[PDB]
């Protein structure tokens, strides 16, 4: 899982 | 039975429903309906009736990067993560793809040794790149090299 500051 | 296809709009509210289920902290809704699209090469598995499993993939030149896969916990340990991920490859293969990267909870021991059977090796440690429910967790950044095959 990537992370996102989305 | 078990069916690999591919993940497209009218599967997206059965696969957000396993996105919340099997992540203890789940992407947000609009960035994960946003995960579509334009060099997407985006899985679901189905066993039977339901959809047990989805998979996440982006591809820019001859790498590609798994984004996400999660298999929903009433299908877990069954074999079917591994299963989507061996499609997956196979696929990626066929479509000239040499590396397939990846980022993994430093905790998440499942994860790791599945990756790690699959050929996967850590290349890089981001520190506290995930949050946890009392402060961050270190990611390991994997690649596995896929080997080009006679088509
Ligand atoms: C991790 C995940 C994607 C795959 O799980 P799965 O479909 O249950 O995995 P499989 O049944 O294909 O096999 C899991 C492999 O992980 C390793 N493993 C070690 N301990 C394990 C455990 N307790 N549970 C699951 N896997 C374990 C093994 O190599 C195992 O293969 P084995 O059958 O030879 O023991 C799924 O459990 C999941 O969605 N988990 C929560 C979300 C997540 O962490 N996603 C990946 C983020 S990088």
């Amino acid at each position: 899982a990537r992370y996102f500051r989305r | 039975m078990n069916t690999i296809s591919i993940l497209s709009t009218t599967d997206l509210p059965a696969a957000w429903q396993i996105e919340q289920r099997a992540h203890a902290f789940p992407w947000s809704e609009k960035t994960f309906f946003g995960n579509q699209g334009e060099r997407y090469l985006n899985l679901k598995l189905t066993a039977d009736d339901r959809m047990a499993a989805f998979a996440i993939t982006q591809v820019v030149l001859d790498e590609a990067t798994l984004f996400n896969i999660a298999v929903d916990p009433d299908f877990q340990r069954r074999g079917l993560g591994r299963m989507l991920l061996e499609h997956l490859i196979d696929e990626l293969e066929t479509r000239g793809v040499v590396t397939l990267w990846l980022e993994v909870r430093a905790s998440n021991a499942a994860a790791i040794a599945l990756y790690e059977s699959l050929g996967f090796n850590e290349a890089t440690i981001r520190r506290n790149y995930y949050p946890t429910a009392q402060g961050h967790e270190d990611a390991i950044i994997m690649a596995l090299p896929i080997s080009m095959k006679l088509h």
